[PDB]
């Protein structure tokens, strides 16, 4: 359900990279949420990505609650490999 | 009733800030199929008025505003709108409108805090058109609080403004080695007036971060492009872009604002211009 | 019937020389009191007929267009258009469609050529993306031609490309160190690669123009934000902007085109890359 | 009728400072004309001055005739150095 990441991208999650892992999770139908620092934002919303401010080597969480977590869970790593984000 | 697309009033597109932050807003606006509808003022009150006008007259959902200087004056017609209006990388004293900004005068603290923790004496601040209350008002005070904070004098003539030109940049590194005390650390306001800096001081003879250490502002990428690279207080554009957009989407398809008056995140990035 | 509202089509206005081009649109679209609707494409040829189908839509009297790459379809769909679209910096061999642009081939020429003159052996090259039109079948060829005109090895280990950023400037300017014949003089298809490109070449322990001497192009301001100062073709963006508009308003209020397909002035800026 | 001059602008006259200078000659009604390199077209047209490309130390005249020639032909001077361009 759950899947934790550690971001190496000198951009840190901001601009459009970030727009991309937004607009790749108001895909999905599930519940997907991003956890840092232990402060949690629904990760399908703009000014709650952009309201955190993930800088660069800082662990991160995907949650994905809903009738399709796996699928969810499943693209969100590739769009952040393919946007070149976390590892 | 609509019209589907929301109106944005910015200074000068063929600056890499603004137009950074056109490309937020462009971004956003798309995600929620809203056309925008441009247009420049050049830092004019006049025009930037007038301009408000035309947008507003041909029925646009709502609108971004962009000025180095939000007049008092501003704020009675921007409340006599019709539709939903916020502010982007500029404010005003009195929360009335929406706004999306950094939290300035902390940075600049931030910043000039760090220098002195770094072991310095003299620090000086390159600023740019003190009429502008986003400057006097927040990132100046920054400098002196981070300053008065650790006991140190604040000097007026430490301080000394210029255009946001690379140019003008150069200026003031002359300017500040004009005196008998000589600074061994500066602040800019903005990243392309430090690349000015930079070579200003540079050509003169001297070391950077050697002699004097430099720290920019926005963290553009003019920031990567100089020897040294550039460090700078970083300053979202886009983001301020993206949000100042979204928030308005709310503002516009009412949904539920948890706060019309945002600041997002800040921090440094420690380069070489400064070791 | 109209709209008084033009489209205009962009890759990415966060970019220095589209911005730069966007200003020039506006100023004169505004003189002629025509509002416009900007949308970026990010280069992706889907994205690209798209939002031309969604502009053309929504009533517009004209287009803009810019793309690095007119493909061979987009001239069926751009004749299939129902209103005056002008092509800005963005070329298209067939010339069914007007555009505004510089004599690129030429000055690609004009500038290795003036290496040669300055007495140079090996001339290299650093372009960007072959796989646009005004790249490859513009740029380099000049490049060539400058050099079979005058006797001296085509070597396609010479040319090597990179995207538009600073970045890729700097591994070029390794990857041609890399040969066992070094180039002493190198043209870069752009400013901001001529940046890197600079650097680059610094950091390796060589001095510019003493060792290698450099020449870019469109003469952006990066062109004087630099240690030594860029020796840049000249390219008048705001001004292929402008008169882009300014050709549509004719084609819009049936004026009289002397010529649809223009091709703007240009010439070289020697600064310090260049002895 | 004509003033002659001389410019000293870096830019020469192009973009804004050239859009102004065609901006303040639509406004007076006389019949003004730019000469460069004895090629003459309408001053008050952007592709005319546009397509000319003054560079830097390229001595031009400014030709005013009509119902206020000098009126034209004065703010013209003004607009020239309030915009730093000719001397
Ligand atoms: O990073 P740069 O090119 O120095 O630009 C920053 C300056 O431009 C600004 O947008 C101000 O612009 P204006 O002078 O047009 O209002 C701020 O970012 C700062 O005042
Ligand atoms: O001066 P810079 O920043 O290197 O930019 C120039 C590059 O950007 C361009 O507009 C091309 O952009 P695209 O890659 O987005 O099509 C040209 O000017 C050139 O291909």
């Amino acid at each position: 359900a759950q899947k934790t990441f550690t971001v190496t991208a000198d951009s840190g999650i901001h601009a459009r990279p970030a727009t991309t892992l937004v607009q790749a999770a108001s895909k999905f139908d599930s519940d997907i949420n991003l956890e840092f620092n232990g402060k949690t934002v629904n990760l399908k919303s703009i000014m709650g990505v952009m309201s955190l401010g993930i800088q660069k080597g800082a662990t991160i969480t995907i949650s994905a609650e809903g009738s399709d977590e796996a699928d969810a869970l499943a693209a969100l790593e590739d769009t952040m490999s393919k946007e070149g984000l976390g590892e | 009733k609509k019209t589907t697309t929301v109106g944005v009033i910015i200074p000068d597109i063929s600056n890499i800030f603004y137009a950074e932050l056109a490309r937020g807003i462009e971004d956003i606006a798309t995600m929620y199929k809203y056309n925008i509808i441009l247009s420049n003022s050049d830092q004019n009150q006049d025009k930037e008025l007038h301009l408000l006008n035309n947008m507003l007259g041909k029925q646009v959902d709502g609108i971004i505003f962009m000025s180095g200087n939000v007049t008092e004056e501003h704020v009675e017609e921007l409340k006599k709108s019709p539709v939903p209006v916020v502010l982007a990388a500029s404010i005003e004293s009195t929360n009335q409108i929406p706004s999306v900004t950094i939290d300035y005068e902390q940075a600049a603290f931030d910043a000039v805090q760090s220098l002195i923790d770094s072991g310095h004496k003299n620090i000086a601040f390159v600023s740019g058109t003190l009429e502008e209350p986003i400057n006097h008002a927040k990132k100046v005070k920054g400098y002196k609080r981070a300053l008065t904070e650790s006991g140190l004098p604040v000097r007026d003539s430490y301080i000394v403004e210029g255009d946001y030109t690379y140019d003008s940049g150069i200026e003031a590194v002359e300017k500040l080695l004009e005196e008998d005390e000589k600074p061994t650390a500066i602040f800019v306001g903005t990243d392309e007036m430090a690349l000015g800096v930079i070579h200003g001081a540079q050509d003169r003879g001297l070391n950077v971060p050697n002699d004097l250490e430099i720290i920019g502002f926005d963290n553009t990428r003019l920031s990567t492009m100089v020897r040294p690279q550039l460090t700078s207080v970083v300053q979202p554009m886009y983001d301020i872009g993206a949000v100042a957009m979204r928030l308005l989407t709310k503002y516009m398809n009412k949904e539920t604002v948890d706060s019309s008056i945002v600041q997002l995140p800040h921090r440094i990035e420690f380069r070489q211009s400064t070791k």
